DNA sequence: GGTGTTGTATTACGGGCTC
DNA sequence: GGTGTTGTATTACGGGCTC
DNA sequence: TATTTGTTG
DNA sequence: GAGCCCGTAATACAACAAAATCCAACAAATA
């Protein structure tokens, strides 16, 4: 993703779940990670305090207290697909840019200072029921002073300039004691910002370097038909998990691909290229029925099913050497009558 | 209350301080390693020790004396000045630029491996402990055999629930054990289905509670079949079962995409397919591993011959013999080319006796015990036996925890330091 | 007669400048690393060089060629074009802008290790200064809050006198006892002080304080009980009530616990009597407000979008009232 | 507009010696 | 005694042509 | 207006 | 060196790694 901007108006933010109780607090990881300077900070929730209603805005600004940003990414929690949350930012000036239905590598940042964490989380969690919130404020505070590896310095001193306090000042200068005079502070903060932004150019080289080797680009222009594979429909063993194909209908990325998986139903019909996959119908294959007496006698024909259609009374399926993209409505004027014992089969 | 307000005459570097000032040359026992350092920094140029008043450092960086060299590094290690319990390049990323050290980088992995919370808590690609170390190949047809089923699919008419498979290691043929996911009758269906050809000799399986099975293992003992029974929650050992199901699955799917809740009618399609399909690295089809008696015939293969083994009726004998010949090769080549494409980076642990290994919460609780941000602080357990290359028995200090095998994707053993 | 007027064939950018040329490959020794960078290029996404009349560039630097690394250090480095040996943030902050340099940083660092005429006697093991940022915090207490239906009645002040920053913040009156320095230090996101001034009253606390600063690493004693400087400070002190008053008459159900961060925020998004900027960006870049939409409730796709940014409008009012109110305070006073 | 990313043992490359 | 193992796109190496 | 039911960290 | 066709034929890379329940919570659908 874009590479940095000035103190963190990109941010990203992720929820992970799991962690034991101690005061019905059972989410307790809203990380947030100051992207520009990997500041990196996480506050005890749960997730009985809001959905995004009432007081989980409030310390997101207490955060925010520190900074407005200018971009989030996240992924496609319900606690940020809401209406609510997506307007306010709307109106607050901030992109929201989700994530790709089970695609948490978007967050990829985030989730690995909660790799990070995690470990820390570990290291200081001994008393592991009794009495422990107090060890999240000690691992931002360790975490953030701890040099990381891809740019050299500590994210504490990279956006604060200085370090904490006890100064172990290294053999540079004396430029990390900057606790002084600030009418300066603008020409060496942005100087550091010149070096953290060098060291993030070497970060995204060296991520597409070792990656890329095996990883093989996947090009579809808009109409192509396109496979999804799964996160179609949540005993998943032996039946045809594997869903039919569905027209694309918007290229946001080269690997970003908006189809039509169903009708008009919900949640977000744009999905990332690792589950999508080529489609290939090169090939007696029937012809097209447009006709209303054609719907009911060439109804016994039909290979597969996608569902309902929530909207009306209407049902999508495939029928058999037609185009499998393009189907055909079938009312229940022409379902009753040929025998639906094997359909639902397939969706159950 | 800062450090390196003491005048230390007696360590490792006053060899090397005394290059300005010859004074004083106290040295202490097994001090003889500071007389070679400053044989070499004389026959050497290397000369850029400052000497100011009293603080003896580096170019830039503070040397440190040995006296004192665990409490820095457990000072930029531990929280008593905000380290945090980090790897090597970290701990580094604190020290080197204050102080020098010489040969730091193995001080500091030194004091990794001897920090104890470090070694309970990190984990550092624990699948990667041990060689390959394949099973051995064979013998004659059909005397290894491997066990094991997935434990549920979406259910029939009430009458089957899971796949059983049984494959041998020597010509991976398939089977089509439909149970129920089962009862004390396991030895009957497995009997009538390997049976059909024959006992074996091993059975390479899990410790899953219908083959652990003391009812069924002392069956085994008193009619000549071993048990290699790989521990809990490794399956890898399984293997050509593992395979074959993975193989299944997909032909599975292929056969019971429309048709589920009666893929029992398939399943024997499903090994018939799995059986006439030619392998990778036997190169051959499972029937003509076996005898070779593919019945289908809708062509005859390459280098056509009579290809009729009905016709022979004495001299099978050498045509075993020769199909054993070429595929005992064949599984000999499959095994060393695993092992080449394996070992890349598989470091392999050689202890057999007297250490004091961990296992880090896995295989060790429950495999339905949540795993979570719970803290891992498993207890230094110890080792009394070498049960096998790639695995060491514990004693456990619980009940019993039902075994003691651990193989050693799970061990990361346990050093101390007086 | 100036420098790039030369040519130089056989150098580490000639793999990466002959991704369209593909004419020659003149290599020296152990240059097997020059055509895995080549493959590298082939593989990733960073082509972006122009390629026009033997000015290979990137996209807003001018390459330069390996060979003549030692002469852009020394011209950027000494005193050969009026250079002074600064450090490696200012001479990064020189050469960066201009020319693309793989790895650039390693290249500088490198040079000030092998570099022998700037390493002499610098001075010592820590800064020392009684002037700094974020050593040195206050606070104080206040008692009259509504109870907001969730026993809130309290407002939790810290000052920055290092550089004016503030903390408001809701607790509760009856117990600000381990819990006020659990919330002390989930605001401590700017390290320790050196001395905690509050001087507000009688404190029984700084023992635990004390026992938590030796469990750590820091000296932060909390003091100065019971003193009387009185001199513009105790100004600030009396006026920050006066905002939080006025964010109690606000309301009391969803009240200034509600949006009280955004109160903060616009209440330090000001200069102080333009004498001295604001908090952020006396310190960080700007940390822009961006209030620019505010006017789109024809859809929205009384308590979820229009009450809130009438909210936030009605704060940014209030703190314009206070400045006001503020400045002609201190021109009738003085 | 929207789509990975660092911590970590492990290992590879220059000054200085023997040539 | 007891502890991985093949299916699969993908890609690398010889006969025959131009040299 | 309460009880449902699609999908997703 | 330099590349190309074509025909085999090796080649790391990932899937079998128990299965399936909801938890909390957005928004559609009736009645």
């Amino acid at each position: 993703l874009p590479i940095a901007e000035g103190r963190w108006l990109d941010i990203s933010m992720d929820f992970v779940t799991g962690l034991p109780p101690t005061s019905n607090n059972l989410n307790m990881i809203l990380v947030v990670v100051d992207r520009f300077s990997k500041r990196a900070h996480f506050i005890a929730t749960r997730k009985t305090l809001d959905a995004t209603q009432l007081i989980d805005l409030l310390f997101r600004y207490i955060f925010s207290y520190h900074g407005f940003p200018r971009t989030i990414t996240s992924d496609r929690d319900v606690r940020m697909t809401a209406d609510k949350y997506q307007e306010l930012t709307k109106r607050l000036g901030i992109k929201s840019t989700m994530s790709s239905a089970n695609h948490p590598q978007t967050d990829g940042q985030s989730e690995r200072t909660i790799q990070t964490l995690n470990r820390l989380l570990r290291a200081y969690a001994s008393t592991n029921i009794q009495n422990w919130h107090v060890y999240l404020p000690q691992i931002e505070f360790v975490y953030n002073s701890t040099p990381t590896r891809t740019l050299g310095k500590s994210p504490f001193e990279i956006d604060l300039g200085y370090l904490p306090n006890t100064p172990a000042i290294k053999s540079d200068d004396e430029v990390n004691a900057r606790s002084f005079t600030a009418v300066e502070l603008a020409k060496h903060l942005k100087a550091l910002t010149i070096q953290t932004k060098e060291q993030l150019e070497h970060a995204q080289i060296e991520m597409e370097t070792n990656n890329n080797q095996r990883r093989k680009p996947l090009l579809l222009n808009i109409g192509d038909h396109v496979l999804v594979h799964r996160d179609a429909y949540f005993y998943m063993k032996v039946q045809q998990i594997y869903v039919g194909p569905f027209r694309v209908v918007k290229k946001i990325n080269d690997n970003a691909y908006e189809l039509d998986l169903n009708s008009h139903k919900k949640k977000h019909r744009v999905i990332n290229v690792q589950f999508l996959k080529k489609f290939v119908y090169r090939p007696y294959p029937k012809n097209k029925p447009i006709s209303s007496t054609e719907r009911i006698k060439r109804a016994h024909e039909v290979t597969a099913l996608i569902g309902i259609d929530t909207t009306h009374k209407t049902y999508l399926c495939h029928m058999q050497d037609v185009d499998p993209t393009l189907s055909v409505e079938y009312s229940e004027a022409e379902f009753c009558q040929i025998p639906e014992r094997t359909r639902r089969s397939i969706l159950a | 209350s800062y450090y390196k307000s003491d005048p230390l005459c007696s360590a490792v570097l006053i060899h090397m301080k005394e290059l300005t000032q010859h004074n004083v040359t106290p040295e202490d026992m097994s001090a003889f390693r500071s007389y070679q350092k400053k044989l070499e920094l004389s026959e050497t140029f290397r000369k850029n020790y400052s000497l100011e008043d009293e603080m003896i450092y580096y170019q830039d960086r503070l040397v440190v004396p040995i006296k004192q060299q665990n409490a820095v590094m457990r000072l930029y290690h531990d929280h008593t000045l905000f380290g945090g319990h980090f790897g090597v390049t970290v701990t580094l990323a604190k020290i080197s630029p204050i102080y020098y050290w010489p040969k730091l980088q193995h001080s500091i992995i030194q004091y990794i491996r001897t920090c104890v919370q470090c070694q309970l808590i990190k984990s550092h690609r624990p699948r990667l402990h041990g060689l390959l170390q394949p099973l051995p190949i064979a013998e004659g047809r059909w005397l290894d055999i491997s066990m094991d089923f997935v434990t549920g699919l979406p259910p029939t008419s009430n009458n089957l629930n899971m796949i059983l498979v049984v494959v041998d290691r020597f010509s991976k043929r398939a089977h089509f054990i439909a149970t129920r996911k089962a009862t004390q009758l396991i030895d009957l269906l497995f009997r009538y289905i390997f049976s059909y050809h024959g006992f074996p000799r091993t059975i390479t399986s899990d410790r899953d509670v219908r083959m652990t099975a003391d009812k069924y293992q002392e069956l085994t003992k008193r009619l000549g079949i071993k048990s290699t029974m790989s521990s809990a929650n490794h399956p890898q050992t399984d293997g050509q079962s593992e395979r074959t199901i993975q193989t299944l699955n997909r032909l599975l799917r292929a056969y019971a995409s429309t048709n589920i809740q009666n893929w029992h009618v398939y399943l024997p399609q499903i090994e018939f397919v799995y059986n006439s399909t030619p392998t990778r690295t036997l190169g051959k089809s499972p029937f003509e591993i076996d005898l070779g008696y593919l019945p289908n015939t809708p062509a005859i293969k390459s280098d056509d011959e009579v290809n009729a083994r009905s016709f022979t009726a004495v001299e099978l004998a050498k045509h075993l013999k020769a199909l054993t010949i070429q595929t005992k090769e064949q599984l000999e080549h499959a095994q060393i080319e695993m092992e080449t494409n394996n070992n890349q980076r598989r470091k392999p642990l050689l202890l057999n006796i007297g250490d004091h290994v961990l296992v880090h919460r896995d295989a060790y609780f429950k495999k339905g015990a949540y795993m979570k941000v719970q803290q891992i602080y498993v207890g230094p357990f110890r080792v009394v036996k070498k049960i096998n290359d790639n695995a060491y028995e514990l004693d456990l200090n619980s009940h019993k925890k039902k075994h003691r095998v651990i193989n050693v994707q799970f061990l990361k053993k346990f050093v101390y330091r007086p």
